[PDB]
DNA sequence: TCTGGCCTGTCTTACACAGTGATGCAAATCAAGTGTGAAGCCAGACAAAAACC
DNA sequence: CCTGTCTTACACAGTGATACAGCCCTTAACAAAAACC
DNA sequence: GGTTTTTGTTAAGGGCTGTATCACTGTGTAAGACAGG
């Protein structure tokens, strides 16, 4: 052991030559496996061997992927660490670069093999398929319609084949947490979200949108059962939010964005009617897919539903009412809209098939006044609820204040200046500031009891201190449906009146707040009166940082040429969004 | 050493004398800090900077 | 496994004398290498011999430094690598602070005889505001701008104090003492420059210095001890007042820039001493402003723009004369000349 | 055709908030000692839980 | 003819991916240095 | 001086390694045509 290198062999060849001989005769060669189970067994024999068979004290090199990944190191600047690290301490505590390019590999889509049964209708059948070009063959001559966009993609159901495969390891271990087989191979079900928006500007001194999918459950079928074996945790994290098309070109581009999107909806309205096949932990399992569009802002919404632009007079995305009508009825109206309805009102208005004037035939169409092209589920968020709630108490407020009940005229200047009074008093008595444009956490701390202690004590009559200690209240009834994760559990008895407190709400609005009618009323409203417990019975549910994801990727971790640059940063944005390596990164727990 | 450190390894001798078979030193420390520990704050500056000077 | 683990047994009895441990750690490491599979090989050498992994605080603020990871990224990678080998190859962040404390200026003692004229003889003296305590009531001249500065002594120290290992390591090279004391002098570059737009969607100025060389007296002999290998490089342009302002902006400039000029006009006049490696030394200074460009050099030696007739920095000449006399001209201006002049 | 009020829409100012290095307190931790126990390994003839004709 | 300000122009810093340079290793068979009697 | 171990050589090619190299733009800087007095 204190001989050198060619002296150790020397002083060994004929061991080394029996030992060659005795490993050819049976154990086919693998004389590194030999040894090392000769070493361990002499080892433990004589906490060094568990850490030799580690090399613990060596880094995986998906754990520095993760790092680095998550670090946004570039390359060179991983590898001078590296080197440095190695050089100081003499062991390799992080892998090198191949090794990262390799693990990477495993991570990204095209890498497992799958199958459809049946195939899928207009998708190729080829696995070995990742990013490919976002145009999907848009035609690019000079002749044709000119191309300002770049764009790259997945493949849609390799994308979802390389995220289930991300997530294998919760899968399993959550059948096992649900004390079923690790080898059952029942038909999974997952619940998809589709999500879609605009990042913005993204230019460096430019707009992009971004096409994701979610995993947000997984139900396996035990007997007449679906036992929900994976949910994810936090369902609006950038970091589960998977990418499947970055495309540098604005929301509001019709033909750019249609040309870009088509593509991907041929391929999920194609795994709708399949079953894939994929091998994890050794059994083969089956699954099938459920895509609920709700990642869509009511202005992606209505423009990839046909419908009209957000100032028109149908508010609701979800019914056919008219803000004048929503002002008028409170409270009773059904989600009727569906991509089906839209699609026929389409053809309607374009086959103008009574002979209508344009006025009468927006009003059959209901603002239908283009062809979708999207399935969506349209809903609303917690935000918008107390949004459009604050507003209505902040002008209830003011106007309770002037005594409008009492005074039904006023010029400009009366108004300027209870609204002036009202900023002025919540200012002292609240510390509340006063905003110029409405905004969350002013809602969030204007909608509590002591603001109208605060506001009745600018009010003369104690019978409106009544009135608005009782508005108040329902307010506050309601707010824990549309705000909590789960209403059905964590407050049942809020979720079976919320209906009746609603109804409340407006008989008192239409009562004893005549006043605040003027025919106007807010699509957050409306939605929030009206289609809230509906929208808990389809969904189940109610309750800023993509574009510098975007940005950063694109300076730090890109090749910057036009068309690497685009699925380099796609190539980060998975490689971030994959669970597999997050778990590294939340190793301490 | 800390000072209490100073004195367990000091009166080790008398508790393992009185019960041949460290809880006695400890609660003495104990009741008698709560109530002279100063040569071992000397002695541990010394070796504090001892090892400060060793590069 | 066991047939071949008797046998073995046996071919270890027969001459090596049964420490098994170390020749099955043999076979396998020649093996290893035989598969042409040095890393693995190499990492089990290390954990057998045990030689532990630990980054010493400031081998990780390098890193950090030189990869410009934030203290948010470095704590993640750290805590991390912590929790899936179980050690602690690098240290958490207070260790790099402490770490940090060294290498800025402030934190070693020196003297300076005789002592600095107007300039405190404090030697704890870190960043420091840039205006100098500028006058910015709404009375006074508007003061737009932010500065941060060192005291020039005290970046001097400290940057000596950063490079004492290759001035050691140059005088054995020279065949000269470590702990020899002689007079060394440094031959300091002052450079400033304006850096142009910095906006994120204003303009910035950076005065510095770089360490271009420094000699011992020994006999009648200056022994070059230490030489800049890299003297335009930003690894050795050390910084010593960055500010917001215009290269042009001339009222500006001059009330950041004046404390700089006056801290080291005064070291032009003493001798620091200073302990490096246990022995007291001394440095004489030699500061030699050669890293301006033409237009900032003509702005702060009171010559006009560059448009002007009077072409040269360095002579009298004008255009057509040093057109019509291509080759006869002498080094003739001078700071000294400049200021008479201006009179 | 023409002034006046409503309209779709493009512009504007606005306001939360993501993250920076530093901060500060709570909670580990380390370091000598010394009576314990403890989880895996030690050999050899031979037969079951788990898969090949 | 000028001092000077805007104008467009042109190297270059670094991105991830990738060809290229290279010391270690194998066979067997020698021999020089070294170190014990 | 003998005799054993330790170490090195020779050759022709192969394999993981660390690195200079790739193609590639946006961006800051400064040349400089040109504007304005
Ligand atoms: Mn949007
Ligand atoms: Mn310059
Ligand atoms: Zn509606
Ligand atoms: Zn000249």
């Amino acid at each position: 052991l204190s001989l050198t290198r060619r002296a150790q062999k020397h002083r060994l060849r004929e061991l080394k030559i029996q030992v060659k001989e005795f490993a050819d005769k049976e154990e086919g060669g693998d004389v590194k496996a030999v040894c090392l189970t000769l070493f361990l067994l002499a080892l433990r024999a004589r906490r060094q061997a568990d850490e030799l068979e580690a090399i613990g004290s060596g880094l995986q090199p998906a754990v520095c992927l993760a790092i680095r990944v998550n670090t946004f190191l570039s390359c060179s600047q991983y590898h001078k660490m590296y080197r440095t690290v190695k050089a100081i301490t003499g062991r390799q505590i992080f892998q090198p670069l191949h090794a990262l390019r390799n693990a990477e590999k495993v991570l990204l889509p095209g890498y497992h093999p799958f199958e459809w049964q049946p195939p899928l209708k207009n998708v190729s059948s080829r696995t070995d398929v990742g990013i490919i070009d976002g145009l999907s063959g848009l035609a690019s001559s000079v002749d044709e319609y000119p191309v300002d966009t770049i764009a790259k993609r997945f493949r849609y159901d390799s994308a979802l084949v390389s995220a289930l495969m991300d997530m294998e390891e919760d899968i399993l271990e959550g059948m096992r947490s649900q004390d079923l087989d690790d080898y059952l191979n029942g038909p999974f079900t997952v619940v998809v979200k589709e999500s879609c928006d605009g990042m913005g500007d993204v230019s460096e001194k430019e707009k992009a949108v971004r096409f994701s999918f979610t995993v947000m459950r997984i139900t396996i079928e035990h007997g007449s059962q679906n036992v929900k074996v994976f949910e994810e945790p936090k369902p609006n994290s950038e970091l589960c939010c998977k990418p499947l098309c970055l495309m540098l070109a604005d929301e509001s581009d019709h033909e750019t964005l249609t040309a870009i999107l088509s593509p991907l909806i041929a391929e999920r309205e194609a795994m709708k009617s399949s079953e894939l096949t994929l091998e994890m932990g050794g059994i083969p399992r089956t699954f099938k897919f459920i895509f609920r569009g709700t990642g869509y802002d009511e202005k992606l919404v209505r423009e990839v539903e046909g419908l009209e632009a957000s100032g028109s007079v149908y508010i609701c995305t979800l019914c056919d009412t008219t803000r004048l009508e929503a002002s008028q009825n409170l409270v009773f109206h059904s989600i009727t809209r569906s991509h089906a309805e839209n699609l026929q009102r389409y053809e309607v208005w374009r086959s103008n098939p009574y002979h209508e004037s344009v006025e009468e035939l927006r009003d059959r169409v209901k603002g239908v006044s283009a062809k979708p092209f999207i399935e969506t589920v349209p809903s609303i968020d917690a935000l918008h609820c107390d949004i459009g709630n604050a507003a209505e108490f902040y002008k209830i407020f003011q106007l309770e204040i002037g005594e409008v009940y009492k005074h039904p005229n006023a010029s400009k200047e009366e108004r300027k200046r209870w609204q002036a009074t009202l900023d002025k008093h919540l200012r002292k008595r609240m510390n509340l500031k006063p905003i110029m444009r409405m905004n969350g956490n002013f809602a969030r701390k204007l909608m509590t009891q002591e603001t109208v202690d605060a506001v009745c004590e600018l009010i003369p009559s104690e019978e409106r201190h009544e009135a608005l200690r009782e508005l108040m209240d329902l307010y506050l009834k309601m707010k824990p449906v549309w705000r909590s994760s789960c209403p059905a559990k964590e407050c049942p008895e809020s979720l079976c009146q919320y209906s009746f407190n609603s109804q409340r709400f407006a008989e008192l609005l239409s009562t004893k707040f005549k006043y605040r009618y003027e025919g106007k009323i807010t699509n957050y409203f409306h939605k929030t009166l009206a289609h809230v417990p509906e929208i808990i019975e389809r969904d189940g549910s109610i309750g800023q940082s993509g574009n510098k994801l975007f940005r950063r990727f694109r300076k730090m971790n890109a090749r910057q040429s036009k068309c690497y640059e685009m699925e380099d940063v796609l190539k980060h944005h998975w490689l971030y969004t994959s669970k597999y390596l997050q778990k590294f990164m939340n190793a301490h727990n | 050493p800390s000072a209490f450190f100073l004195f367990c390894s000091e009166y080790r001798p008398k508790i393992k004398g009185e019960h041949p078979g460290g809880d006695v030193a400890k609660k003495l420390g104990e009741m008698w800090n709560n109530t002279d520990k100063q040569p071992y704050e000397k002695k541990a500056a010394k070796l504090k900077e001892k090892y400060e000077k060793d590069i | 496994l066991r047939e071949l683990k008797i046998q073995v047994k046996e071919f270890a009895d027969k001459e090596e004398g049964g420490d098994v441990k170390a020749v099955c750690l043999t076979l396998f490491l020649l093996a290893l290498r035989a598969r042409n599979e040095h890393r693995q090989a190499d990492e089990l050498e290390a954990i057998m011999q045990g030689r532990g992994s630990g980054l010493q605080p400031a081998v990780c603020l390098a890193i950090r430094v030189n990869t410009f990871l934030s203290c948010s990224q470095y704590h993640k990678m750290y805590r991390t690598v912590k929790a899936i080998t179980g050690r602690q190859i690098f240290q958490p962040l207070h260790a790099l602070r402490n770490a940090e404390k060294v290498l800025l200026p402030g934190y070693h003692p020196f003297e300076w005889q005789p002592p600095l004229k107007n300039v405190s003889s404090r030697t704890d003296v870190g960043i420091i505001d840039g205006l100098s305590g500028l006058a910015s009531s709404v009375d006074e001249y508007p003061v737009d701008t932010i500065a941060k500065r060192f005291r020039y002594d005290s970046a001097l120290v400290s940057a000596l104090m950063d490079m004492e290992e290759d001035i050691l390591e140059g005088m054995r090279s020279q065949d000269l003492d470590d702990y020899l004391n002689g007079p060394f002098t440094v031959v300091v570059k002052e450079s400033c420059d304006g850096m142009g737009d910095v906006s994120e969607k204003e303009k910035a100025v950076r005065f510095s210095f770089t360490v271009m060389r420094i000699t011992i007296e020994h006999g009648s002999q200056n022994v070059k001890v230490f030489e800049e290998p890299k003297p335009n490089s930003e690894l050795c342009c050390k910084p010593l007042c960055l500010m917001l302002a215009d290269e042009s902006d001339h009222e500006t400039l001059t009330a950041i820039l004046s404390p700089l000029i006056a801290e080291r006009e005064a070291m032009k006049s003493s001798e620091l001493t200073l302990e490096m490696g246990g022995i007291p030394r001394t440095f004489k200074f030699i500061f030699r402003g050669t890293g301006y460009d033409e237009k900032l050099v003509r702005e702060v030696e009171g010559l006009e723009a560059s448009g002007s007739v009077y072409i040269c920095t360095l002579c009298d000449t004008t255009r057509l004369e040093a057109s019509q006399n291509l080759v006869f001209h002498s080094i003739t201006r001078s700071h000294a000349e400049n200021l008479q002049r201006y009179e």
